[PDB]
């Protein structure tokens, strides 16, 4: 429901507050663009977010294909809380 | 508001989270907590701070040594007294606004009537028999039921809120009404691994569930939980119980690695803290009727640092 | 304490631990550290007990309000462990008295801070001392834990995070989109009327704005500080002149000027219910007047500092913000809400902290068992992720080979015109801002090693106005920024570039 570059699969990034933002990324693209697209939209400091997929951290250079991301795969997002 | 002006400042930070109405419902709830050990104290303190109408700490057991360096609600010199009373004073100071009471009778002898005076019951250190018994009485009397313990680097929390209806929030903010259904603890502890809905999940099921089984049996067959003072003796017996219990459910004992006996003894403070806060937060959600409760089991393993929410029973 | 088991319990007893912060996480942490065995612990905090901290920080009681956290903390703790060997420092951790040698004392360091600034300073100190650092944080129901070890894992700055929330003077003085833009607008206005006049924190519409390529203590005192006079200049005259810039107003909803005359023609918590425009306009006037009456008591020449807990101050910002929002078709918000935003209050509860602290000790036990590679960043969710996990554990990553801090020989290239950029823009918009350095000690890495900026006052004061070229700084020059307290050095490669851009003083090589 909100693509980035190419088109092939629709991922769904869910946060800790149960929020969702479906994405449509090019099967072979630096996922670092979704992270950017995300924090840009959600309006939160990039470096304060940590995206995860099935346990593994999504490296800026990672891509759906190299990770085996299909259709409807859910990407988890976590933010660093700062309250002590 | 409808609450003390003072209370408005004391609970300000938590009010800014779950809202004034939630705090009200919490301010109007009485909780029964049995077993005043590590998990016990942690739980007590979390509720007393939260601001419940009142909390009753039940425990008929005496304050055996080795408690001071494990329980912060007791005085350095109280060895030989009632575990509950000994905690009274300190626990009470945690928050005057709350009326902390102390009972000293074996939870078993208690009559169904005694339980109807509370909004939620939370057991600890109790035997399965006592757990099922109380869980059953609460159900018939429409009472939120919680239980949980800790062993080594592991710990668990169970919940049975029956026909629990609550309110979440997804958006300006808009509340939504949702309903969830829990099951008896007996049904949760006695699952049929033959069913297709079972065998087809046993894989993704944390073994901690079977860990609880084994240990529960231990507490039953014996009259205490495993001890370092008797590691070898207890370790031998444990592995055995693993085989007995598991050869019944219809699953291989492999599901519970034999090394499980290495990390499940005594009470680890950090564990009590973790488990306690989780349990105590579930109690608050159920009492304030705000947010989705964890249906219905929660397993913590300090070794790997995993907190899994399982749903067994239905 | 007695069963946990041998080799481990040995270090837990003898080892000396340091805990930074005694608030929510802190208290829970102490309780555990002690109960778990650790008997030699050093506490440090720079705040006093508040009645609001009474819902989680169980080491404090009503009777302790106003006292020192660290102080009371130690007392309370020594109650259920008289044999505890604690030492508490009622003072900031940023204090220069706590140098590397101090930090190298401990076998483990744990943070319980509530702001990046501190977390940064502590992050570097532990690197300098090369001592395990367990970093944590919480917020409402969420929170996380992680480990940091020089050379081994990433530091708290391998992926730099803001210490504060900066906002562009554009959307603040010309195009406010979020309610927060008005609240901030209100704060500047507060610091422009009763506080220190901050040139950057203006309030009037900006003419030199990109969007609209055009062709206030002044007005305040010149009008004798009259709410009415002011109201019409802040919510009428200025907005009117704002519309004059039809450039910035093309497709975006235009503001609606107000008028003191027209305006005067109309169960949660007291502060939870919103009021009507007029009600706020009056509060706007009532607050201002009350504020200046208080500022009239504070000696002669003393300014005012905005505090979320100062009634008159809260009234002003609340009112000023709402009036500002109304003008921009944004829906007004209650005092309770504006208080949280203007005061960045962080919703805290006991359970959430109680969890984190438990996890902290667990990672510490691992580290002391020489099982560091088993440590991992853990996240506490509100609702089980798709894998049924409420506590998400993920591995620690290796040091970032391009981190500006933990790297072996931190170095970076700064592109900028060496003829226009003043020595101050360096020590402020670059060394302190970007690279994140509070106590800079820049110098030219040349044959003589010229001192351009010194941390100590009364030395490099007469240079902030001079041009970098004036010190012979040129294309290819190499500067050395230092922060000795933290034993941090950062080589800065200057790359001269006149035709760089507009309003872009400098630019680091590696950003977009
Ligand atoms: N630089 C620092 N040096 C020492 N202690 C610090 C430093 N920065 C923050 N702290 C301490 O960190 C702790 C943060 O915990 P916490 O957020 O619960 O406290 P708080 O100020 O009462 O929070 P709040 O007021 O927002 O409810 C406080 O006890 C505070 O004094
Ligand atoms: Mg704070
Ligand atoms: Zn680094």
């Amino acid at each position: 429901g909100d693509k980035k570059e190419g088109e092939y699969i629709k991922l769904k990034v869910i946060g800790q507050d149960s929020s969702e933002i479906h994405f449509k990324v090019k099967m072979t693209t630096h996922l670092k663009k979704l992270k950017e697209s995300y924090c840009q939209r959600q309006g939160v400091p990039m470096n304060s977010l940590r995206f995860l997929f099935e346990g593994q951290r999504i490296a800026d250079n990672h891509t759906p294909k190299e990770l085996g991301m299909e259709e409807e795969d859910v990407i988890e997002v976590y933010q660093e809380q700062t309250g002590g | 508001g409808g609450i003390s002006e003072e209370e408005a400042a004391q609970y300000d930070r938590q009010i800014r989270l779950w809202g004034l109405e939630a705090q009200k419902r919490l301010r109007a709830s009485r909780v029964l907590l049995v077993g005043l050990k590590g998990l016990g104290a942690e739980i007590a303190k979390n509720l007393i701070l939260a601001g419940v109408k009142g909390l009753t700490m039940l425990d008929h057991e005496q304050v055996t040594p080795e408690d001071p360096g494990a329980q912060f609600l007791i005085r350095t010199g109280s060895v030989g007294r009632n575990r509950a009373e000994a905690s009274l004073e300190r626990a009470q100071n945690l928050n005057p606004m709350v009326d902390v009471k102390v009972d000293t009778e074996d939870i078993e002898k208690k009559p169904e009537s005694f339980f109807t005076q509370f909004d939620a019951v939370c057991l600890t250190c109790c035997s399965r028999d006592v757990i099922v018994k109380v869980d059953q009485i609460c159900h018939k009397n429409s009472i939120k039921f919680f239980t949980g313990d800790v062993f080594g680097y592991h710990g668990y929390t169970f919940a049975n809120l029956g026909e629990h209806e609550f309110v979440e929030e997804k958006t300006e903010t808009t509340m939504v009404k949702k309903k969830v259904v829990f099951c008896p603890v007996k049904e949760a502890l006695e699952v049929d691994w033959s069913s297709e809905k079972a065998k087809a999940a046993l894989k993704r099921t944390t073994s901690d569930y079977f860990l609880l089984q084994v240990l529960l049996k231990f507490r039953t067959d014996k009259g205490r939980d495993p001890s370092s003072d008797t590691y070898e003796e207890d370790s031998e017996l444990l592995l055995q119980i693993r085989n007995d219990v598991l050869d019944s459910l219809g699953i291989s004992p492999d599901l519970l690695p034999e090394d499980f006996v290495r990390y499940c003894f005594s009470e680890m403070a950090p564990v009590c803290a973790v488990v306690g806060g989780i349990l105590a937060q579930e109690i608050v959600k159920a009492l304030s009727q705000r947010d989705p409760p964890h249906n219905n089991f929660f397993f913590f393993d300090g070794m790997k640092g995993n907190g899994i929410v399982e749903c067994l029973g239905p | 304490s007695r069963g946990l088991p041998r080799e481990l319990a040995e270090a837990v007893a003898g080892g000396r631990v340091l805990v930074v912060g005694a608030g929510g996480i802190g208290c829970e942490l102490l309780k555990n550290l002690v109960l778990t065995g650790f008997s030699h612990i050093d506490l440090i905090d720079l705040d006093t007990i508040d009645v609001s901290n009474l819902n989680r920080q169980f080491l404090f009681q009503k009777k302790h309000v106003g006292r020192s956290k660290a102080q009371v903390a130690k007392e309370s703790v020594l109650q259920f462990y008289p044999k505890a060997n604690i030492v508490a420092y009622h003072d900031s951790i940023m204090n220069p008295d706590y140098n590397v040698e101090f930090f190298r004392q401990f076998i483990l360091v744990m943070n319980a801070l509530d702001n990046r600034a501190a977390r940064n300073h502590v992050n570097r100190m532990c690197l300098a001392a090369d001592v395990p650092l367990i970093e944590s944080g919480t917020a409402g129901y969420l929170g996380q834990v992680t480990t940091i070890k020089k050379g081994v894992t990433e530091c708290y700055e391998c992926h730099p995070k803001p210490t504060q929330r900066t906002f562009p003077g554009a959307t603040i003085r010309n195009t406010p989109s979020e309610p927060i833009h008005c609240i901030v607008w209100a704060k500047y206005l507060f610091n422009q009327l009763f506080g220190e006049e901050d040139a950057d924190q203006e309030v009037s519409p900006d003419r030199a704005d990109p969007e609209a390529a055009w062709e206030t203590k002044e007005w305040a005192k010149s009008t004798g500080y009259d709410p009415v006079k002011l109201f019409t200049k802040l919510f009428k005259d200025d907005i009117r002149y704002l519309l004059t810039m039809d450039k910035l107003w093309r497709k975006r909803k235009p503001p609606v000027p107000l008028d003191w005359a027209e305006v005067q023609s109309q169960l949660g918590l007291k502060d939870q219910q919103v009021l009507d425009v007029k009600s706020y306009a009056r509060l706007f006037s009532k607050s201002i007047e009350t504020l200046r009456v208080h500022l009239a008591e504070k000696g002669d020449g003393a300014e005012l500092i905005w505090d979320k807990d100062d009634p008159s101050a809260m009234d002003f910002v609340t009112s000023a913000a709402n009036l500002r929002m109304h003008i921009f078709s944004m829906n007004m918000k209650s005092r309770f809400d504006i208080k949280s935003m203007a005061g960045n209050i962080i919703p805290a509860i006991a359970t959430t902290n109680a969890v984190i602290a438990g996890l902290i000790v667990l990672e510490g036990l691992k580290i002391l068992s020489g099982k560091i590679d088993q440590c991992r960043t853990i996240f506490l969710n509100k609702q089980p992720n798709p894998r049924k996990k409420l506590l998400v554990p993920c591995a620690l990553d290796p040091p970032n080979p391009n981190c500006y801090v933990c790297a072996s020989k931190p170095e970076v290239t700064v592109r900028l015109n060496v003829h226009k950029v003043t020595v101050l823009t360096l020590q402020d918009k670059i060394v302190k801002e970007k690279f994140a350095m509070v106590a800079p000690d820049v110098q030219i890495e040349d044959g003589k090693g010229t001192i351009l900026i010194s941390s100590e006052e009364g030395e490099t004061e007469a240079n902030n106005h001079k041009k970098l070229s004036e010190f012979g700084i040129r294309n290819g020059s190499r500067l050395q920024a230092d922060d000795f307290l933290q034993d941090y050095t950062l080589l800065i490669n200057i790359l001269h570039s006149e035709d760089l851009g507009k309003d872009v003083e400098f630019e680091v090589v590696g950003d977009a």
